[PDB]
RNA sequence: CGCUGAAAGCAUCUAAGCGGGAAGCACGCUUCAAGAUAAGGGUUCCCACAGGAGUGUUCCUGGUAAGGUCCCCGAGAGAUG
RNA sequence: CUCGAUGUCGGCUCGUCGCAUCCUGGGGCUGGAGUCGGUCCCAAGGGUUGGGCUGUUCGCCCAUUAAAGCGGCACGCGAGCUGGGUUCAGAACGUCGUGAGACAGUUCGGUCCCUAUCCGCUGCGCGCGGAGGAAUCUUGAGAAGGGCUGUCUUUAGUACGAG
RNA sequence: GAGGGAAACAGCCCAGAUCAUCAGCUAAGGCCCCUAAGUGGUGACUCAGUGGGAAAGGAUGUGGAGUUGCGUAGACAACCA
């Protein structure tokens, strides 16, 4: 789905270091 | 941009003639009265060209300081009316020039502008002729209803434009491309093939074809 | 005209050019025409 | 105590921009910089403080790239299907008031303040303004080096 | 730019006035106008000839240096010698007539004859009700016309009827075998 | 679907450019519209009142002009406005 | 996530949106003689019927039509309607159980309500402002509506085709 | 488990709030404007708004580094037998 897959991109910003709650 | 030739007049009533072809034509009889040229517009002054017409008999007593000195300036008696006429050929009006029916011709075909008759508040199913429901069959209370207005938690509210209840008529309404039965101008008569909008004694903007003709 | 994503040359007279950013092959037999969709 | 500026205490100017072959963003930047007069020391954010920004030949702005048919510019009535859109080129064509006055909004913080800071903007697509009574002096877009 | 390196010779008769960017172009049959594009010059080699030149040798300098040499020649032979295009038809019940060097008038099967205006630039010739020709200054504008005039009613792939290019080599098949 | 045309001595609808090309896009037609607080424009009318405080006059009271409303008779209008 | 309640099928009414286009518009390739077709693109402006059967969705059928599109919106829409289906207490049949009873088996019968506070939306006023107070006529930033299509005649029995 | 960063965003990153301060230095993250600080310096690459979502597969996109065939015994194209 749409808002998965950017709730797990969510997580390639920059101040996230690759990792972020849920994915 | 367009030439428009137009003329006010008086919505008289409606009756019924018959052609060459022996064919019955509802005409409806416009006093296209005398109109004078009150005021002309320019690019240069105003920005656009049209020319203000006069037209209507207008008491004396019932035209105040502004207006007497508005007709003064155009040179001509008071009228009651005053409406303009969106004219590419505004120039050629002299102020004070003398309009009458017979700026239209046995053919022409012409575009009637007035206001719609008035309605009150009407109901959907009169304003916009929705289907209500049934009369029987356990409809409850809701013979002239309009339905549902929505759908659910999305979008979780009423669209603009939908269509309600309201007041309906006394509007501008254009009728397009009715054609001249007959012209006398000698007193003032135009009888239109067609049914105009407004009741009658109303005011009436007659003008020239915009899509010429069908 | 066949739209696809995978475009080749079919004869050995096709060529294969970039157009307006898109990859077509054009040829003198009408058949081979090809555009990347 | 910081000092603060007090009501009518900082005279405000009159400038002009020519956007004669200059990038609409450096455009509309200078513009948001010099209307909430970031260039003042007496630069104060509750309290209009800029300049007013007169922008001439607003048709002849800079676009890179192929913004100019690419660029899009939307706008929405509030009502289904209630959507235009229309290209940056096409707006500074027609309307090129429109076009920087929404990139110096965008540009400018969202407040009742910058609302009223915005009509300080005079744009206008020709190489004349009629606020010739209001003097404006020329601005040049500079950098400062390192 | 194998096509831009090479040179172009003036001819007897033709004017080439290279004013910076902006170059004009007299001849005998007119009068051409062209901008070159800015990363390209154009020298004159002696007064004698034309020569191009691309300022690096990246894609679009050279790209541009082609264009712009092939171009200028085109303009240059196209005032001291003009273009023509012949254009023939097939078919039975079409025709061509003139009204004038630059009128036109075609029965290509259609419900009425269709008729064709030239612009400023080209002039028609017909000696053939099934063959006539375009002549012109500019050949680009020629080639439009030619291919305009051909559109009105391409060549079939069944009986070749329509307007064709003198040489063109058109397809055909069979139908009701 | 094209024209001219290189990069790539050719070719190529394309890289420079130009032309055609749909009930779609924007107009054309109709209607609303300056609360468009950016509050527009034309034309016309009325006019430099009076009395106080005053602190550049400021501002607050009072009678008017042009004009308008209330009230009354109505409808071509209208739930009431 | 909601069990100190987020009412669950189909129709009616009212729409709105997507395009993965049913018709109408345009174009390639085939083709295809023509006439037609079929397929890969474009394209969502408008239009997209009335009935028989069944609670039905679905589906089949009748008669049309340019066509009878596919989907989203709490399988749109019950503080809008419908209660035929579903899912209460009655009863019967079949099956199961020693029995009380059970059955996404079947059958007949079978209660709901709401004066709209807020947002939303359709209309209509009052106020204040528009740097004097007024009267008239207006510009249009911007907004809305409208956009369907057939048959016949003619070109012409012309083009095409062996007919 | 407040504070800073992640547009918003218990679980990610920085960092553990004793109170006051209109002082200074930093962390993560940042320095065109929103938004505090560089429209920083120098050298390359991209022209897709890629950056600012995705596969098998496909493509004379473009820069750079090889290996190798042929080539002024005259190469590859274009043009005459
Ligand atoms: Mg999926
Ligand atoms: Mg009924
Ligand atoms: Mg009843
Ligand atoms: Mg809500
Ligand atoms: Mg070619
Ligand atoms: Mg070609
Ligand atoms: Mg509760
Ligand atoms: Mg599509
Ligand atoms: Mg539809
Ligand atoms: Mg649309
Ligand atoms: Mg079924
Ligand atoms: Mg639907
Ligand atoms: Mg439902
Ligand atoms: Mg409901
Ligand atoms: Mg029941
Ligand atoms: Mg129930
Ligand atoms: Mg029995
Ligand atoms: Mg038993
Ligand atoms: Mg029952
Ligand atoms: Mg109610
Ligand atoms: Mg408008
Ligand atoms: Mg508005
Ligand atoms: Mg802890
Ligand atoms: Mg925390
Ligand atoms: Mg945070
Ligand atoms: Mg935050
Ligand atoms: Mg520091
Ligand atoms: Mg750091
Ligand atoms: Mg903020
Ligand atoms: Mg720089
Ligand atoms: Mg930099
Ligand atoms: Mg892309
Ligand atoms: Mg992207
Ligand atoms: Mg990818």
């Amino acid at each position: 789905g749409k808002t998965g897959r950017k709730r797990r991109a969510r997580r390639k910003k920059g101040a996230n270091h690759g990792k972020r709650p849920n994915a | 941009e367009r030439t428009v030739k137009g003329v006010l007049g008086t919505k008289l009533g409606m009756t019924q003639l018959w052609d060459e072809h022996n064919r019955l034509v509802p005409v409806t009889v416009i006093q296209a009265g005398p109109c004078v040229v009150t005021q002309v517009r320019t690019p240069e002054t105003d920005g656009y060209s049209a020319v203000q017409l006069g037209y209507g008999a207008v008491k004396a007593k019932n035209v105040t300081k502004p207006e007497a000195g508005h007709f003064e300036k155009a040179g001509v008696t008071p009228r009651r009316h005053l409406v303009e006429l969106r004219t590419a050929d505004a120039s050629e009006y002299t102020l004070g020039q003398e309009i009458a029916a017979d700026v239209f011709s046995e053919s022409d075909f012409v575009d009637v502008t007035g206001t719609s008759k008035g309605k009150g508040t009407a109901g959907v199913m009169k304003r916009h002729g929705f289907g209500g429901l049934r009369a029987t069959h356990g409809v409850h209370r809701k013979h002239r209803s309009p339905g549902s207005i929505g759908g659910c938690s999305t979008p979780g509210k009423v669209i603009k434009g939908l269509r309600m209840a309201g007041r309906m008529g006394v509007e501008r309404v254009t009728v397009q491309n009715l054609q001249v039965h007959s012209v006398d101008a000698e007193r003032g008569i135009m009888l239109v093939r067609g049914a105009v909008p407004g009741p009658k004694g109303s005011l009436l903007v007659v003008r020239s074809a915009a899509k010429k003709a069908a | 005209m066949k739209v696809q994503p995978s475009v080749k040359k079919i004869c050995d007279k096709c060529k294969v050019i970039r157009r307006h950013g898109r990859v077509m092959v054009i040829c003198d037999n009408p058949r081979h025409k090809q555009r990347q969709g | 105590t910081t000092y603060s500026p007090k009501a009518g205490e900082v005279q405000r100017k009159w400038y002009v921009i020519d956007a004669e072959d200059i990038v609409l963003g450096r455009l509309a930047t200078t513009a948001a910089n010099l209307l909430r007069g970031k260039h003042k020391p007496q630069y104060a954010p509750h309290i209009d403080t800029g300049d007013f920004v007169v922008v001439v030949n607003a048709s002849k702005i800079a676009l890179t790239g192929k913004k100019a048919t690419d660029s899009l510019r939307y706008d929405h009535s509030g009502r289904p299907g209630g959507l235009r859109v229309t290209s940056i080129g096409e707006m500074l064509a027609k309307n090129p008031r429109r076009a920087v006055e929404r990139a110096v909004w965008g540009m400018m913080p969202k407040n009742k303040l910058s609302r009223q800071q915005l009509k300080k903007l005079k744009v206008y697509g020709g190489p004349e303004h009629p606020h010739a009574a209001q003097n404006p002096q020329p601005y040049e877009i500079t950098q400062i080096a390192q | 730019s194998r096509i831009g390196r090479l040179p172009i010779a003036v001819p007897s008769g033709v004017e080439v006035k290279l004013d910076g960017q902006y170059v004009e172009v007299k001849g005998p049959k007119g009068t051409l106008n062209f901008t070159v594009r800015e990363p390209i010059t154009v020298s004159k080699n002696d007064e004698g000839a034309i020569l191009v030149e691309r300022p690096d040798d990246e894609r679009e300098n050279r790209s541009l240096h082609g264009l712009t040499r092939t171009l200028i020649n085109n303009m240059v032979i196209g005032v001291t010698e003009g273009y023509e295009k012949k254009l023939e038809i097939q078919g039975v019940g079409y025709r061509v007539l003139s009204k004038g060097p630059k009128q036109l008038e075609f029965n290509l099967g259609f419900s009425h004859p269709v008729i064709v205006d030239a612009p400023e630039g080209i002039t028609f010739a017909v000696e053939n009700p099934t063959k006539f020709s375009v002549q012109g200054i500019d050949k680009q504008v020629v080639g439009e016309t030619a291919a305009n005039i051909r559109k009105i009613r391409k060549p079939e792939p069944y009986k070749g009827k329509g307007v064709r290019y003198e040489g063109e080599n058109v397809r055909r098949k069979v139908g009701k075998a």
